[PDB]
DNA sequence: AATTCCCCCCCTTCGGTGCTTTGCACCGAAGGGGGGG
């Protein structure tokens, strides 16, 4: 076995076990239970200081239900990632490939002991309905899934079934980040079905994205005839915050028809020197900002806003008021539904162009965020997330 | 006796040592239990008298228990527990007796001497060291130390209770149509079968149990109903609180207070229409306990509905998996609201109250929103399911308010009731410029070292106004000129102003506040018919808004 | 002036945190109380 260890002076996860529904819990002792006949997890008691939350989730049509150990936690405090720490280090052809496919290797990472004096820390609690008992404590006797110590224990396996495989199609980049293959071929959809179960043959034997439609979204300003006192002040304040993310924008030619106590609602004579700054300012708008670079020593940021009508925004970034990607989510009646696949959808996303899933800043509040956010999970992987409260300033974005 | 189970390993922080504590002077009384108590435990192998060899103290004192003419003996384990190892409890909650089903046998067992019936590790023995003295100091005292589960020690709970899951295991795993709610050591085994089958089954259990050490005496063994469990007295087709006395007295200090606000918390789960916030506000700003408070003929009335209210019998209904499960709130005012769940109609199987302020700011629809939620989370730990919920909201509110508010929000499948008091948004500000109406350009100013501040609202028509104010920060003057420019007003308003702050608190229409100032603009804001209000950066050349700020400075 | 331990809940207070708006709004831990064993 591999010896895992943690950081210097950190104690190990301390979480509690939320409640679960009465469908989650009838599902999730029959999976532990299973588990335990053949050896993956085994009882312990309270003498193990550690906890983590567990929950299931039901997968896109599976018709099963998964048991999903929320490692968050002990993946911060962990940090042994040192074999082959580079995790099949991001390819950045990967997200330049026409399609790409998410393949759970799951079964696999059950194979591997887990370091004896490791499986204290991957302790979890089974709640029980109305608290008829105490609640049934579990450890990880193999390697768990959502540890990020998993891929990098179970590197020199994987490198090798795919051996057979990616030595006959060179043309084909297979990522794995925690749990899942990032399988990115660049033929068509109908024979990329067709190299897809040779791969999973392959898996079995040996033991739907769309990269090429991603796009930053610049802010656009308004084209409209008739200009109100109003709409230049809206556009005064949002050229004002644009220049501190687009340098170069001038205000001066616009914040002078603005100059006196006039009304609100009464059309404004836009005269040429606004004109020609109107112009001028729209065309830095078009070109996507250059000069930021993505530095792999910080951690990506990213921002959600609601628009309304199912539209969502978000602006990963690293450093403030320089946005790495900008993108808009459309509508696929719920709001934390909405909410919770758009976090998946930016992972995704991030994951494949960064490897590294971002810190969000959900717009939510957190006891409306944990009381339903786990109903419609369905990603092996959990971000970490902070909560905002924060009005829109000046519709800045949309 | 002693059980035959194995001991959980127990150790010591790394580098900690055991307690060496001193024992107090105990009085005759508790002196003569505990030596009677002792020397039973002695002969039973529970304790074991030491000597020199053993380094260690910790104070021992004995309380009375719950029944008279019994000694419940104690370790003051207040070093121990600082040096001993950490654990995880598995207690993650209590059983309500809502969430029971209608078993047609039930009986309700008490194990005896629960603690001293688990063994404790060897190598943790020492350090649970004590000194029962002599009484008028005739010896220096007999030490002891413990064999058992100590009274006091952190780590003991946790460890009862993983030892008695352990031994019910087996006998929960052969009888599967048996349902036993276990709590610490009270166990309430319900089930199907007639009476002599379930009595049978309870004498294979108590035997069961017996060959584990733990023995269930006659004495706390009920067999008929009413039960007495958890603090509640079930019954073959209802349930109640066991009876709840409230203080009743002529002068009330601070800490009798909150001694009548407990009972009536705990009381607002089965009494509908319990309300604590006039009583509890008397707590505000108090130092002592011992300090006398007047009623304020505001919880006088609250004392005295909720006394009425607890002078009718109610009662509780059982779970029925087979029907569905519902949720009606009411609003009570002053952000207090009651929800009751049942299945059947005036049938209730549980009922609470919500009234926690968040926030400095908020409204009667943000407040909904978190009593739903918490209602959620509680019936989703008590009955492993959601319910539907009745709320006194109409649809097309709830829909102007999530599909315009800045946040996700959400609430599950809800139907809505006509019950009076609805919950509705007081007034909402309009996205789009209102012509023929006077445009009001806000600015307010506070030097940040003597506290004084101007604000000013000179608008479009040439009306203007400089008012000084005095010992305020940058935001309450801002928020007065606000204030100021919506009192001279007609009822269509722009207000522009300068700053994300005042904007912030009123966008999120809030309906009461912490704060008198913003409490004024609310009461103004519903006053006037159409409110737009606007944002304009301060110091950018914009004429108006740069001629206010030298206005107001 | 009595001295203990775990769990859930509510209500109030104080310090830390984040954004900037060096005040102000949120949040969590700790004190009190209720209930259970
Ligand atoms: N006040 C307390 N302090 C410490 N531990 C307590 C206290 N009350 C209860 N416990 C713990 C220790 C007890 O062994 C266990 C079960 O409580 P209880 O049933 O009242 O006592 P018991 O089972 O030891 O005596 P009995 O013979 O009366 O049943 O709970
Ligand atoms: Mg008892
Ligand atoms: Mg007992």
């Amino acid at each position: 076995t591999v010896p895992v260890k943690l950081k210097p002076g950190m104690d190990g996860p301390k979480v509690k076990q939320w409640p679960l529904t009465e469908e989650k819990i009838k599902a999730l002792v029959e999976i532990c239970t299973e588990m335990e006949k053949e050896g993956k997890i085994s009882k312990i008691g309270p003498e193990n200081p550690y906890n983590t939350p567990v929950f299931a989730i039901k997968k896109k049509d599976s018709t099963k239900w998964r048991k999903l150990v929320d490692f968050r936690e002990l993946n911060k405090r962990t940090q042994d990632f040192w074999e082959v720490q580079l995790g099949i280090p991001h390819p950045a052809g990967l997200k330049k490939k026409k399609s790409v496919t998410v393949l759970d290797v799951g079964d696999a990472y059950f194979s591997v002991p887990l370091d004896e004096d490791f499986r204290k820390y991957t302790a979890f609690t089974i709640p029980s309905i109305n608290n008829e008992t105490p609640g049934i404590r579990y450890q990880y006797n193999v390697l768990p899934q959502g540890w990020k110590g998993s891929p990098a224990i179970f590197q020199s396996s994987m490198t090798k079934i795919l051996e057979p495989f990616k030595k006959q199609n060179p043309d084909i980049v297979i990522y794995q980040y925690m749990d899942d293959l990032y399988v990115g071929s660049d033929l068509e959809i109908g024979q990329h079905r067709t190299k897809i179960e040779e791969l999973r043959q392959h898996l079995l034997r040996w033991g739907e994205l769309h990269p090429d439609k991603w796009t930053v979204q610049p802010i656009v300003l308004p084209e409209k005839d008739s200009w109100t006192v109003n709409d230049i002040q809206k556009l005064v304040g949002k050229l004002n915050w644009a220049s501190q993310i687009y340098p170069g924008i001038k205000v001066r030619q616009l914040c002078k028809l603005l100059r006196g106590t006039k009304a609100l609602t009464e059309v404004i004579p836009l005269t040429e020197e606004a004109e020609l700054e109107l112009a001028e300012n729209r065309e830095i708008l078009k070109e996507p900002v250059h000069g930021v670079y993505y530095d792999p020593s910080k951690d990506l940021i990213a921002e959600i806003q609601k628009q309304g009508q199912g539209q969502w925004t978000y602006q990963i970034y690293q450093e403030p008021f320089k946005n790495l990607k900008t993108g808009k989510y459309a509508r696929m009646t719920n709001d934390v539904k909405q909410l919770t696949e758009a976090v998946q959808k930016i992972t995704t996303e991030s994951i494949v162009i960064w490897g590294k899933t971002p810190k969000f800043k959900l717009p939510i509040q957190k006891e409306t965020w944990e009381t339903w956010w786990t109903e419609y999970w369905q990603a092996t992987w959990i971000p970490e997330w902070e909560f905002v409260n924060t009005p829109p300033l000046v519709k800045l974005w949309y | 006796p002693i059980s035959p189970i194995e001991t959980v390993p127990v150790k010591l922080k790394p580098g900690m040592d055991g307690p060496k504590v001193k024992q107090w002077p105990l009085t005759e009384e508790k002196i003569k239990a505990l030596v009677e108590i002792c020397t039973e435990m002695e002969k039973e192998g529970k304790i074991s008298k030491i000597g020199p060899e053993n380094p260690y103290n910790t104070p021992v004192f004995a309380i009375k228990k719950k029944d008279s003419t019994k000694w419940r003996k104690l370790v003051d384990f207040r070093e121990l527990n600082k040096r001993t190892q950490d654990f995880w409890e598995v207690q993650l909650g209590i059983p309500h007796p809502a969430g029971l089903k209608k078993k047609k046998s039930v009986t309700v067992l008490d194990v005896g001497d629960a603690y001293f019936s688990v063994p404790l590790d060897e190598d943790f023995r020492k350090y649970t060291a004590f000194t029962i003295p002599s009484i008028n100091n005739e010896t220096p005292g007999i030490r002891y130390q413990y064999n058992v589960l100590p009274q006091g020690w952190k780590g003991s709970p946790a460890i009862f209770q993983s030892s008695m899951t352990k031994i019910l295991e087996p006998f929960k795993k052969q009888n599967p149509d048996i349902v036993i709610y276990q709590y610490m050591d009270d166990l309430y085994v319900g089930s199907d079968l007639e009476i002599g089958q379930h009595r049978t089954k309870i004498e294979e259990l108590r035997q069961h149990l017996l060959r584990w050490g733990l023995t269930t005496p006659d004495k706390k063994h009920q067999k008929e109903p009413p039960f007495l469990w958890m603090g509640y007295e079930l019954h073959p087709d209802k349930w109640t609180v066991q009876p709840i006395v409230l203080p009743e007295k002529d002068s009330w200090t601070v800490n009798d207070i909150q001694k009548l606000v407990g009972k009536l918390n705990w009381a607002s789960q089965i009494y509908p229409g319990i309300k604590v916030r006039q009583l509890s506000k008397l707590l505000r700003g108090t130092k002592a306990l011992t300090e006398v408070i007047p009623l304020t003929e505001e919880a006088e009335l609250e004392l005295a509905e909720n006394r009425e209210i607890l002078k009718e019998p109610v009662h509780g209904v059982y779970y029925d998996p087979s029907k569905d499960l519902i949720a009606e709130i009411q609003k009570q005012g002053q952000g207090q609201w009651t929800y009751q769940i049942y299945q059947e109609p005036f049938k209730n199987l549980k009922t609470g109250k919500y009234a926690r302020m968040r926030g400095a700011h908020t409204n009667d629809v943000k407040q909904l929103t978190e009593a739903v939620q918490k209602i959620t989370t509680e019936s989703i730990v008590i009955w492993g399911k959601t319910p539907k919920f009745k709320l006194p909201i109409q649809k097309e509110t709830w829909e102007t308010w999530w599909t315009e508010y800045w946040q996700a929000t959400w609430i599950p499948e809800w139907e809505f009731v006509n019950t009076p008091p609805l919950v509705k948004l007081w007034y909402q500000l309009e996205k789009e410029p209102i012509v023929g109406a006077e445009t009001f350009y806000v600015d307010g100013a506070a030097n940040r070292e003597t506290k004084l501040g101007k604000a000013g609202y000179v608008t479009n028509k040439g009306r203007q106004k400089v008012v000084p104010l005095t010992n305020t920060t940058n935001q309450k003057t801002e928020l007065q000129a606000i204030y100021l420019a919506l009192q001279d007003s007609g009822l269509e308003v722009n207000i522009v102003t300068n700053s994300q702050y005042a904007l912030g608190i009123i966008q999120a229409q809030p309906d009461k506040s912490e704060s008198e100032l913003v409490n004024q603009i609310i009461e103004q804001l519903i006053k006037k018919e159409k409110v737009y209000l606007a944002w304009v950066p301060a110091h950018k050349g914009i004429g108006g808004n740069e001629q206010v700020d030298k206005l107001v400075s």
